[PDB]
This record gives structure tokens, sequence and C-alpha cells, in this order.
């Protein structure tokens, strides 16, 4: 049965080592591919989900293979839509993956558990950026009760309750999940569908495609006469993408090993794109699809093609080698369970920044109280316009500070 | 919001489904890792002893053969860890977190392994 591809997207975010990307697996079928050249580049989860609704109420309806025979219907499933999920890592530090998922998603999940302290910084802060960057539809999940006697649930969800009061979002649906059962996905695809409208989506302003994995799709030791070209796994923001277009990878790569930064941008062309299971011709925007480019299977490695970013010849992504950033600070360091007021910035020490799509160390050149000057190792480039976080070094692994504004 | 919630919550209340262990008589024996007493932990937790092979493999660095009942795999270790081995196994391994059942079967369903159990009907996955 020739089936249609999606057109809405959904994403997920939660907390670190809670457990996003098993959840996203458990809600859609076959394992994702990140976290030697195949799979790995960077932190983030993609598989098929389908939408297909059997009526012939309640909540139990959705199952996993497309052969329905689990809780007592012999036919097929009337149809309704198709998915692919793309998952971004709830970390202090992963923020700017998140910050690309924003623009793109339709619909937001959030995640919370019931192990560990009640006032959260990085999902308020989360939540802060998703009021800001024009989106409405949330839902609230719960990550495991399993374990948990009675009470003690009931008073997580009345302290939760108490802080979602002086917010934007209200409209939010509570529901709560299990990652490892397989059961209860059915209530969570229903719930998807009924309420949320869907939102279509325009291709007249100019297209963008961020590409966040690199991939080179051919059996460990392929023959000369037959290859295939380098597959850039990216997320579309917005514009349709059609075979038979020229592609340009922006921020330019360190070709001499004295150090030169100045040059002109890669260039590419399409040769075919994989999309939910059958080939298709036309991408429709929301998801991550593989575009299959001519690029080589040596450029597409592990620690250089993080947070590249992709357009059609002739177009408005900027380019930067040094990065300007406006600060915000808070009143103090939030995420600790011991508490330590924010000092002012100190020359040449080695923080990591995160704008656009790109997690990259860098080297801090001047210091001001609102403003700063960044130089970068690793390729970087900005978008439309998306929010910055930074992360500094305090103890072992990177810590949070705050928010900051592009101004370029 | 707080009015679809309970309802869930009797859902989930409503859908809710150590003497099994044998006692190893097994001295720290040098050189090469036997054990004698592996056939009847096979019998008892009912599960194939190759299984248990290639628990070890993934563990640690060894080279063997299989025998079949008492195993010759190289390498010298104590008998604290081999236990300390068998009861991660027991554990985190097999087993479920909703219920403590005893019987767990091997099928396969899409190369690696997703152990099922018999008293119920539910599927996990366990890789690390």
């Amino acid at each position: 049965i020739i089936n249609r591809q999606a057109t809405i997207n959904i994403g997920t975010i939660g907390h670190v080592a809670h457990g996003k990307s098993t959840v996203v697996r458990a809600i859609s079928g076959v394992q994702t591919v990140r976290f030697l050249e195949r799979n790995i580049t960077i932190k983030l989860g993609y598989a098929n989900a389908k939408i297909y609704k059997c009526q012939e109420s309640f909540k139990s309806d959705k199952e996993i293979s497309p052969k329905c025979q689990r809780p007592g219907c012999p036919g097929r499933y009337k149809l309704v839509r198709h998915v692919s999920f793309v998952d971004c890592p709830g970390h202090d530090i992963l923020m700017s993956t998140m910050l690309s998922g924003a623009a793109v998603m339709d619909a937001a999940l959030l995640l919370i558990a019931g192990n560990e302290s009640c006032p959260q910084p990085q999902t308020s802060e989360h939540l802060a950026a998703i009021e800001i960057m024009k989106l409405k539809h949330v839902i609230i999940l719960q990550n495991k009760v399993d374990l948990m006697r009675e009470e003690s649930a009931l008073e997580h969800q009345k302290s939760i309750l108490k802080f979602i009061r002086g917010t934007i979002a209200d409209g939010a649906p509570i529901v709560p999940i299990s990652a490892q059962l397989k059961y209860n996905i059915d209530a969570v695809n229903e719930f998807i569908v009924k309420t949320i409208p869907v939102p279509p989506r325009d291709f007249m302003i100019s297209p963008r495609l961020i590409v966040i994995r690199s991939f080179d799709v051919n059996k460990p030791g392929a023959e000369i006469e037959d290859l295939k070209g380098g597959v850039a796994g990216g997320s579309i923001l917005n514009g349709v993408f059609k075979l038979g277009d020229e592609i340009e990878i922006r921020p330019g790569i360190v070709t001499k090993d004295k150090g030169k930064i100045q040059c002109k941008p890669i260039f590419s062309n399409i040769v075919s794109l994989f999309a939910e299971q059958n080939d298709l011709k036309f991408a429709v925007p929301g998801g991550l699809i593989g575009v299959g480019t001519k690029v080589d299977p040596t450029l597409c490695r592990a620690d250089r093609l993080v947070g590249q970013v992709v357009g059609a010849k002739g177009h408005l992504p900027n380019i930067y080698t040094d990065i300007e950033i406006n600060y915000f600070l808070l009143r103090r360091l939030l995420g600790v369970k011991k508490q330590a007021k924010v000092r002012k910035l100190e020359p040449n020490e080695v923080l990591m920044v995160n704008i656009g799509s790109t997690a990259t160390g860098a080297r801090v050149v001047a210091v001001k109280a609102d403003m700063a000057r960044l130089q970068l190792t690793s390729p970087a480039c900005t978008e439309i316009n998306e929010k910055i976080a930074l992360s500094r070094r305090i103890e072992k692994h990177w810590r949070l500070i705050g928010w900051a504004t592009i101004k370029k | 919001v707080g009015l679809p919630y309970s309802e869930l919550l009797s859902r989930f209340f409503n859908i809710l489904r150590k003497f099994r262990i044998p006692p190893p008589v097994c001295l720290r024996d040098g050189k090469k890792t036997i054990f004698s007493n592996i056939q009847d932990i096979a019998e008892k937790l009912h599960r194939s002893p190759e299984h248990l092979i290639q628990y070890l493999f993934a563990e640690l660095g060894t080279s063997g053969s299989v025998d079949g009942k008492r195993l010759v795999i190289k390498g010298k270790f104590q008998s604290k860890q081999m236990e300390n081995v068998l009861r991660r196994y027991i554990l985190e391994y097999v087993t479920c977190k909703t219920c403590k059942s005893i019987n767990t079967e091997l099928k396969r369903e899409n190369r690696l392994f997703f152990m099922v159990c018999k008293s119920c009907g539910s599927t996990r996955s366990v890789s690390s």
C-alpha cells in the first residue's frame, strides 16, 4: 500500500539521563542511528511513525506494524497522516540543536520525572525559549511512575500545577507514560491527533536546510564502478525541496595542514532523497530527511560537519569564524540540586558556545559588560535569527549561565 | 489542567501484572575459567548455555570453545567477581520492573535479542 509522508513536525525535550531517545523509539518503530564512519555524528533521534486509526473513544487504537492483530480487529485502518520524529537532547550544554528544533517544530513534548528535585531551571528556560519563538502547542508528559507508591505522584502533579500559573502556554494535556513496556502509546497517538489543530506550511519565503548529521551510505568495501553520493541528514525549517537544485555548504573547512580561514563555500548537487521506506521525488518540510548530495565519503566523518548549514545557490545564511553575542546574566548559577555568583569574564580561556545548531569549543578575546567576541576552531553559522545559550567551565563537565541574543 | 488524569491513573493501576538462585560451590580455579555448576544455573533459571558464554565474551576479552556441561574458557578470574556477574545477569539483564516473574523464554523479533515473559506477554529491549 502506497503511504503519504510527513507534514506536521513533533519534537521531544526533557532532561539528560532521564531517557528521550528510547521514548521516541517506543513511540515510532525501528532503532535510531545516533548515540566508525556511519550513524554517529551528533546526538539526535530519528525514526518513522505511522498514524493509521481504526474507527468501526477511550484511548486504545494505534499499533507498531501496518498489519494489525492485537486488540480484536481483522481489517485495515483508515488513512489519517504520517510523521517522522526529530529528538533533541535536554542538556544544559546541548542547546543549539534544541533551538534549531524549536523553529521547525509544530508540536512540542515536555518531560518531568519523579526521582529528582521539584523546582527546575532547564525546563523553565526551555519553556521561555518556546514562548519566544512563536509557539503555543505544548504537551506535558510524565516519565517514570513504576516504583512509586500512591501519593508521591499526586504531590508531584500538584507541585507542577503550582509552578505553571504565570506563563503564556496554558492549553496543555497531561499524560503519564512508560518507555520500556511497549504499551500506552495508542493514547499518546490519540492525543497527538485530537487536541492539536493541524497547521499548513508555505513555500514562498526563502528556503533553508540545517544539516546536523553527516552520513556515508554504502557497504564496508564498496566498488569503484558503483559509488553513491554522501548523504547529508538535515532538518528542513521552511521551503519545499525538489530534485534539481544547486546546494552550498556555508562555514568553510580548514584545508591547509600558519593558518588561514578565508575561503570559498563548498558546492554540491543532489542525487537521491531517502524518506519513510519507499523513494519519493518531493520533500515536504518538517522532519529530518536524508539529502543525498555529491560529497566525498572522506569529508563526512565525526567532528568537522557538526551543525553545518545547507542552502540553494546565491542565498542569505551568514558565514562565521568570529561570533558576536549579547548576553543577559542571571542572579545566581542554576542547575545544582551549593550555589555560586556569576563572575565577570576573564581573557584567554576555553569555553563552549552554542549558536544556530553548532556545539563547539571557543576562545575569549575581549572583556565587556553586555557584549562578547569569540574565536571558533571548527565550522559554525547562524541562520535567520535564533537564540544563544552559553556553557562555561566550572567543575569537570560544562555548566549553564543564562540566555543571550544575536544582533547580526 | 487537572481533570483527565485520575482515569489514566486508575487504568495504570489496573494494568499491573530470592530462592531460585542456586548455591555455587566453586573455588578460584587458575589459568582457565572452569564452571561445573553453570549447567544447573542454565537449567533452573531457564536459559541457553551459549547465551551465558556470549555474555562472558561481552564482559571480558576471553577465548574458549564450547564443551558439552563444564566449560573451557581462558582466564584467571575470581570466584566473587563471577558471582557478581551472575547476580547482574539475574537482575538488570533479564526479569521485569513491573512484575517479579520467574519464567522468561527466548524469541527473536530485528536481529538483536528481545526477551519475552510467559506469565503475561510484554516486550523489553536489552543491549547494555
